[PDB]
């Protein structure tokens, strides 16, 4: 079964900045998708597959990577941006990372 | 499987006119060139046709050739005794991307009369009987019809063992020719007072005899 | 503008099968098609391929296309056939052909002489030829039938000269015979005048490519 | 005379090979071209379109210097800019498919070059039969 | 000289990708069957004898079966042509009435339930004045009840109508043709070893495809076109276990299928030159319908999957199967539609089977329903009416569709299952080999000519 790894995940930083968070999965060859969730609220589609937005979306959230190796950059980090994000690959699920204020 | 479709044998009179159909379909007939072509046995082929009518230089104007819709026609007349051959058409296809003949006719000429056999029965060397084994030849050449009878037979009784027969083979003459062979010991050739090759050709029997005392 | 054909005759399974086809009289970069044509026991007549003698353009059979492969060299003159993988449907005889002069007064195609190919798992074999000698019943009035025997070669062809090839007349290279052992055996006699006997030697120049040999037998007369 | 040569194959048959061999068929290409309740509506607009995409390019071609020639030169030099490929090597190497996506990039601009040239050619020669 | 100059050409060999409309064409055959028993005649020319298929050299062209089109209009005509084929039949309107209904005569086994229910009702004679009380047969899949006494009702008279079909049109296959207009052209993929998707080096055009049967199916599809050697499995993305999975096998398997009972047809009218076929009286035992394929030859071709599908997965894999998980009625079994009357017959006795890492045969038992609904349709339930005699019928077992299960949790294990879902997969399976192109003439090219003025 294909497992996701999260990276660095645990990540407090001050707006303006850019922030960037990594997975790896432990077989290529398939696509990417990354999901918002925001506290007591409903999840959100941002990445499906691995470039592409979906509607009410800005730009400034970019999905990348290529084989394994998946990166996520946001740039110009507002104050709804804090939240909590997910990667997947199929019926499987990564474990999550954290954006913090700092 | 052939796509191009011929009925196998034909035979006729000298002097006769035959026509040499063959049959294909559109696809291949219908648009293309056809040719007409020439062997005899053991012979390299020879283009008799080129281009559904014309022929070349070195070929008689005795044959005629047409085409019409996915069929193609040979004509022979005043035929000769020197036709004994096969003769095939050949063209090229479009849905197999590729040259393609046809089933091949064996055009045998009537008129030819019977010949009787000519006997040969060798003896093995005595370098043969030096390495202990013993080789009688029966050749028969020059007859006709090519239905001939081989039978190998020791002193009072046939043999069978160690014999070997080539088919009435149609040679340059368009009669025939064959052979067999009896393979024994040296010390089963002087186990015996004669070896026979009896051959029987247009109801006439001939038997060659040779003796182990003959060495 | 002739042809000839060159290569082994006997082809182990699974292997790749060569011939080259030498040309006389004639340029290989002339306007012009050169064929394969190969003929199965049966005579079932099967193209292979041809290429165009001037800039070298192929075109092959498709049902064997994977496996065959045809090339030209002007250098030496010669056209060159390649098929991998043999197995036993491939045993025939093969010929090369130039397409002929687009005139009024051609000769018509040009034919070579053909090579004769088997594939097999056995190993070929150098003949054992001896000398048919002819008895007092082989000499019956005045003519006698002298000859050779070629037993045991593998696979086919054995070529018979007599005396070299400067006598050629009476001579008659018979059918050969297919033994249970697998093995070939061919008669090829020449009748001779009895009054040339005790004069004239005879040798049976028998030659067998695939073992690369050639066995010249003297048929001579001795009592028993 | 001819044992075995290259007859001639079908409608698109020759266009795996090189355009040097290619060029000297058209017609099988050009023949099979026109002709050879409710569906015979379906039937009816697929043979229009079929008409109607003939005729835009019998006039497309007709406003260029030739009519019906089926094969033309012209007045338009070849910039090399577009194609930098050799002459040597275009005839006796590569294939229309293979042609096509190179030439991909310039097209649109090369009908109006021929439009262009045909009609200053076309009022030029107007003008030489004025005076004559 | 360096002057090279423009020249343009006029029919050149060249194509691109498109999408357009077809043309349905079938043999000379069909029109001996005359004045359209049978469909796909009010909208076929008769086919032309021998077409050409060309063949070509080195060009090399890449398909992809599952973005493919054409098949989408070919699902869209299956289903026109069935709509075309039923408004000149009668209406069932005033049969949706009270009916009282018992069990038939039989020595029933109390925990057994009956499969045949018999009613009786009223209904209009040919005038306005009289009625009649007239009986007839049911399967039990068409009544239920509404609610001392005990009456019925049918199963589609409260949401629709209910159209009869004709018992003039018949309902088997035709080699359907399909055909290009002027313009087009039809590739075809002759590669022995295709699975579906990239490039095939070995190309032929053509201007019409092969014989297509139109059959429905729900699992298990019945007389289609084996493939050469091997036995194939193909998907679109096989880590994904969204999609199916089409398995064409190499040797077709017999099926045999049958309704031993015999059957009594009868004709009541319901006015003014209007007939209806009721199902009368029943002369033998009531037997059960059911189907028969042979052991060995089952269990080698299971055998042969399970080695073709073995690579797909690492060898050391457990692999076993079972049957379908639920849902309604038609995707579990598996349904079909012999001598004009519909089986929908039991399969899970076929598919129970584990596999290790290194004369008898086998029966199943169908169901007969006699209204049908197939496309699932919002206002369009279709009667069919009984036949004569005993049925049987003989067929060819040819390709498969499976589905894995979505197991996470790291077990070794990949169990398999039948789905049969769309209608669309049964075309796919034999429209995997032909994409359609368009001819582009006028090519332009620099050489060194130039005109003269
Ligand atoms: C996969 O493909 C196979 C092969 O075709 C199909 O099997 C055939 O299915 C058809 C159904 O259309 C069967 O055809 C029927 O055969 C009956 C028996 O015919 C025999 O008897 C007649 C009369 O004596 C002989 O003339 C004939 O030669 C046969 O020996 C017929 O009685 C049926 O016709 C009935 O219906 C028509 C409709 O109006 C009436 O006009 C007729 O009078 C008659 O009442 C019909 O012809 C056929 O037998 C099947 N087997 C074979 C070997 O062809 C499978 O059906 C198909 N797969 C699926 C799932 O359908
Ligand atoms: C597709 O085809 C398959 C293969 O035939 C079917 O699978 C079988 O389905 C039946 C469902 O009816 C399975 O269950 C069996 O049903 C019996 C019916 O119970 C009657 O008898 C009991 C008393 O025994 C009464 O109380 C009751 O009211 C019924 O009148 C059960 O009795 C069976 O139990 C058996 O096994 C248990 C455990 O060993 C024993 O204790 C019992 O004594 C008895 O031996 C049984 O549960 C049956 O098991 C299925 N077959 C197999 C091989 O598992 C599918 O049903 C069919 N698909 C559809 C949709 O029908
Ligand atoms: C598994 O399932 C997938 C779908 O989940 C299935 O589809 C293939 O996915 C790949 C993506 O990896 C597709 O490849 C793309 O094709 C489009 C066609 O135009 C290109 O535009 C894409 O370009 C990429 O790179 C661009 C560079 O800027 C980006 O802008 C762009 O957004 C893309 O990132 C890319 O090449 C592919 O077309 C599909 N389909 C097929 C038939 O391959 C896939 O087939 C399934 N199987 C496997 C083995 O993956
Ligand atoms: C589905 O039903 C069909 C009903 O037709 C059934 O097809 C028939 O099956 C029988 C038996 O399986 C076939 O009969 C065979 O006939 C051939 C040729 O005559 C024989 O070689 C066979 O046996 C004969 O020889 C035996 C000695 O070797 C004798 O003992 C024997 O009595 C025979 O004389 C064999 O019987 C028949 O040909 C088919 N017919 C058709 C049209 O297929 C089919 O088998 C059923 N399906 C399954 C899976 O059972
Ligand atoms: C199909 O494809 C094959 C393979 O590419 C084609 O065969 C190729 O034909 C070209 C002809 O332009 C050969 O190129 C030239 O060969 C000559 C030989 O003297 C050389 O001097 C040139 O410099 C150039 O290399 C090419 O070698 C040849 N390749 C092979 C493997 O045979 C074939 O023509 C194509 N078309 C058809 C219809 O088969
Ligand atoms: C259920 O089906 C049964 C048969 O399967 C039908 O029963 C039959 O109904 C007819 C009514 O006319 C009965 O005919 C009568 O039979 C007696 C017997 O002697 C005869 O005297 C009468 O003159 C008349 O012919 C017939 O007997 C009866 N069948 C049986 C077995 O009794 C019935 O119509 C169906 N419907 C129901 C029961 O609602
Ligand atoms: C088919 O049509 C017949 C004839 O029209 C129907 O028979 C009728 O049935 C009703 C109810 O079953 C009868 O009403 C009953 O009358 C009796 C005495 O008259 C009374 O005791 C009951 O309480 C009830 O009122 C009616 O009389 C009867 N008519 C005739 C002529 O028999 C029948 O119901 C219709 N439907 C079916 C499914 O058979
Ligand atoms: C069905 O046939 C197609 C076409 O042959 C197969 O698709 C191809 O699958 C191979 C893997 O065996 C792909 O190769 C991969 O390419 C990427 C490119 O970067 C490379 O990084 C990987 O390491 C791997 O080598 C190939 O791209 C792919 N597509 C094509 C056009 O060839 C397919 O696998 C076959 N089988 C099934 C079950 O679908
Ligand atoms: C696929 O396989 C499973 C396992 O064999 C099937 O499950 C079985 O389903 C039947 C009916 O749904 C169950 O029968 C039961 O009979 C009692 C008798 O009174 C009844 O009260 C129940 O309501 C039920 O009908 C049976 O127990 C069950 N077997 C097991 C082991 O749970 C399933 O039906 C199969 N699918 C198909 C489409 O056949
Ligand atoms: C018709 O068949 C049904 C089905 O067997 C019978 O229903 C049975 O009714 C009795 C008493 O009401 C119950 O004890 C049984 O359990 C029922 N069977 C079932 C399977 O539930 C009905 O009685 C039959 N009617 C006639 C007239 O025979
Ligand atoms: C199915 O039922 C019909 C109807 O009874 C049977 O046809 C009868 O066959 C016998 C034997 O030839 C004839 O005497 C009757 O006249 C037939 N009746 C009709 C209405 O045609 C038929 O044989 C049955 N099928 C079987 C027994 O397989
Ligand atoms: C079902 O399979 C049988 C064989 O299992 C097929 O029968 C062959 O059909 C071809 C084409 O008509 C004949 O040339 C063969 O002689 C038949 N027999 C065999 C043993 O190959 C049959 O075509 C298949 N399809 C149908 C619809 O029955
Ligand atoms: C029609 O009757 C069936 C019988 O169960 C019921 O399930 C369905 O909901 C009914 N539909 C309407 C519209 O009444
Ligand atoms: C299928 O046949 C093989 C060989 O006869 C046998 O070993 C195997 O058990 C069979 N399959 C099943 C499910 O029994
Ligand atoms: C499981 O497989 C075998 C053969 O089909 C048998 O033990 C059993 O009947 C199968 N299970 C069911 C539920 O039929």
């Amino acid at each position: 079964e294909i497992v996701l790894t999260q990276s660095p995940g645990i990540l407090s930083l001050s707006p303006g900045e850019t922030a960037t968070l990594f997975c790896k999965a432990s077989q290529g060859g398939n696509a990417m998708t990354w999901y918002q969730k925001r506290r007591g609220q409903v999840p959100r589609l941002l990445i499906y597959d691995t470039s592409r937005r979906a509607s009410g979306v800005p730009d400034r959230f970019v999905g990348s990577g290529s084989g394994t190796d998946f990166f996520l950059t946001i740039n110009k980090l507002d104050r709804e941006d804090f939240a909590v994000y997910y990667c997947q690959q199929f019926e499987f699920f990564g474990l999550g990372s954290e954006l913090e204020v700092h | 499987q052939f796509v191009l479709t011929q009925p196998p044998s034909m035979s006729g009179a000298p002097g006769q006119r035959v026509t040499i159909s063959c049959t294909g379909t559109n696809s291949n007939i219908g648009v293309n060139y056809v040719q007409w072509y020439q062997q005899f046995p053991g012979t390299a082929p020879k283009l008799l046709i080129y281009e559904n009518y014309k022929r070349p230089s070195g070929i008689s104007d005795r044959f005629s050739g047409s085409q019409s819709g996915s069929s193609a026609s040979l004509t022979i007349t005043g035929l000769q005794s020197e036709d004994e051959a096969d003769y095939y058409c050949q063209s090229y296809d479009i849905s197999l991307g590729a040259h393609v003949f046809g089933s091949g006719t064996e055009l045998t000429v009537l008129g030819q009369p019977k010949a009787a056999p000519s006997v040969t029965l060798f003896p093995p060397s005595s370098e043969e009987l030096q390495a202990n084994k013993a080789t009688l030849v029966c050749l028969i050449s020059d007859f006709y019809p090519g239905a001939v009878e081989v039978a190998w037979k020791a002193d009072g009784s046939a043999v069978n063992a160690g014999v070997e027969t080539t088919k009435p083979s149609k040679q340059s003459n368009n009669k025939y020719a064959a052979s067999s062979y009896l393979s024994l010991t040296s010390d089963q050739w002087k186990s015996h007072k004669s070896y026979s090759c009896q051959v029987t050709h247009e109801g006439s029997t001939v038997e060659k005899t040779v003796a182990p005392a003959e060495c | 503008v002739q042809l000839q054909e060159s290569g082994p005759g006997l082809v182990k399974p699974s292997e790749t099968l060569s011939l080259t086809c030498g040309v006389s009289g004639g340029s290989i970069s002339d306007a012009y098609y050169w064929s394969w044509i190969r003929q199965s026991p049966g005579k079932r007549l099967e193209w292979i391929g041809y290429i165009f003698g001037s800039n070298g353009g192929t075109r092959y059979n498709p049902s064997l296309r994977s496996r065959v492969s045809i090339s030209i060299d002007t250098s030496k003159n010669q056209l060159s056939l390649k098929l991998t993988s043999v197995t036993a449907a491939d045993t025939a005889v093969y010929y090369c052909v130039r397409e002929g002069v687009p005139t009024e007064a051609t000769t018509g195609d040009h034919w070579g002489q053909g090579v004769p190919v088997t594939v097999s798992s056995a190993s070929t074999k150098g003949p054992s030829v001896f000398p048919l000698a002819p008895s007092s019943r082989s000499t019956s009035e005045s003519t006698a039938a002298l000859g050779c025997l070629v037993k045991d070669y593998f696979p086919e062809p054995v070529t018979v000269s007599w005396n070299s090839g400067s006598l050629t007349s009476g001579v008659h290279t018979f059918p050969a015979v297919l033994q249970s052992s697998g093995l070939y055996s061919l008669s090829s006699v020449v009748t001779v005048p009895s009054s040339s006997l005790g004069t004239q030697t005879y040798v049976c120049n028998v030659n067998h490519k695939p073992s690369n040999t050639k066995v010249d037998k003297r048929v001579e007369i001795k009592t028993c | 005379a001819v044992g075995i040569g290259a007859v001639f194959l079908g409608f698109l048959g020759a266009a795996g090979s090189t355009m040097g061999a290619a060029s000297m068929t058209l017609t099988v290409q050009a023949r099979n071209l026109l002709s050879g309740t409710v569906w015979g509506i379906k039937q009816l607009q697929a043979r229009v379109l079929a008409v109607e995409r003939y005729l835009r390019d019998q006039q497309l071609l007709g406003i260029w210097g030739c009519s019906g020639k089926l094969i033309c030169c012209t007045n338009v030099p070849w910039n090399s800019s577009w194609s930098n490929r050799n002459l040597s090597e275009i005839w006796d190497n590569m294939t229309w498919l293979q042609w096509d996506k190179e030439i991909s990039n310039y097209t649109q601009i090369i009908y109006g070059l021929l439009e262009e040239s045909q009609n200053q050619q076309e009022k030029n020669e107007q003008d030489l039969l004025a005076l004559d | 000289a360096e002057n090279l100059w423009v020249t343009v050409y006029y029919g050149v060999p060249v194509w691109k990708d498109a999408e357009t409309t077809l043309f349905c064409a079938s043999d000379a055959k069909a029109y001996e069957t005359e004045k359209h028993n049978v469909w796909a005649t009010h909208a076929c020319v008769p086919t032309d004898p021998n077409p050409q298929e060309i063949h070509l050299e080195n060009v090399t062209e890449e398909f992809n079966m599952w973005k493919n089109n054409m098949v989408e209009q070919m699902h869209t005509d299956i289903i026109s042509l069935w709509d075309q084929s039923l408004k000149p039949c009668v209406k069932l309107t005033p049969l949706c009435v009270t009916l009282q209904c018992t069990n038939v005569t039989n020595n029933i086994t109390d925990d057994m339930r009956g499969e045949l229910k018999n009613c009786s009702f009223n209904m209009t004679t040919e005038l306005r004045d009289k009625k009649q009380k007239v009986y007839s047969l049911f399967y039990r899949l068409d009544v239920v009840q509404i609610n001392s006494n005990k009456e019925y009702r049918l199963i589609n008279c409260n949401t629709s109508a209910i159209t009869q079909a004709c018992p003039k049109v018949s309902f088997e296959p035709i080699p359907i043709h399909y055909c290009a207009p002027a313009g087009f052209a039809i590739l075809k993929c002759k590669d022995k070893k295709f699975n579906g998707t990239g490039p095939c080096p070995s190309v032929s055009t053509v201007q019409c495809t092969h014989g297509i049967k139109p059959v429905v199916s729900t699992q298990l599809l019945l007389n289609g076109s084996l493939a050469e050697e091997e036995v194939m499995i193909r998907s679109e993305n096989i880590t994904n276990n969204a999609k199916n999975i089409l398995v064409q096998f190499n040797t077709p398997v017999q099926i045999n299928c049958t309704r031993p009972n015999n059957n009594t047809r009868k004709s009541i009218r319901i006015g003014p030159g209007q007939a209806f076929y009721a199902t009368g009286d029943i002369i033998g035992d009531i037997r059960q319908a059911h189907c028969n394929v042979s052991k060995a030859t089952w269990n080698e071709t299971l055998g042969k999957v399970v080695k073709q599908l073995r690579k797909h997965f690492g060898n050391n894999t457990i692999i076993r199967f079972a049957n379908s998980s639920g849902g309604d009625l038609e995707v579990t079994t598996h349904s079909f539609n012999c001598g004009g009357e519909f089986f929908y017959c039991n399969t899970s006795g076929l598919f129970n089977s584990t596999w290790i890492s290194n004369n008898d045969s086998i029966t199943l038992p169908c169901r007969i329903k006699q209204i049908i609904n197939m496309w699932q349709r919002i206002g369009q339930a279709m009667y069919a009416p009984p036949i004569q005699g005993v049925i049987r019928c003989v067929s060819n077992i040819t390709g498969l569709i499976l589905t894995r299960d979505g197991g996470s949790t790291n077990s070794t294990t990949e169990t398999f299952r039948p789905g049969g879902g769309d209608m669309r997969d049964n075309w796919r399976s034999e429209l995997y080999k032909y994409k359609v192109v368009k001819i582009e003439p006028l090519g332009v090219a620099p050489t060194r000519c130039k005109r003269r003025v």
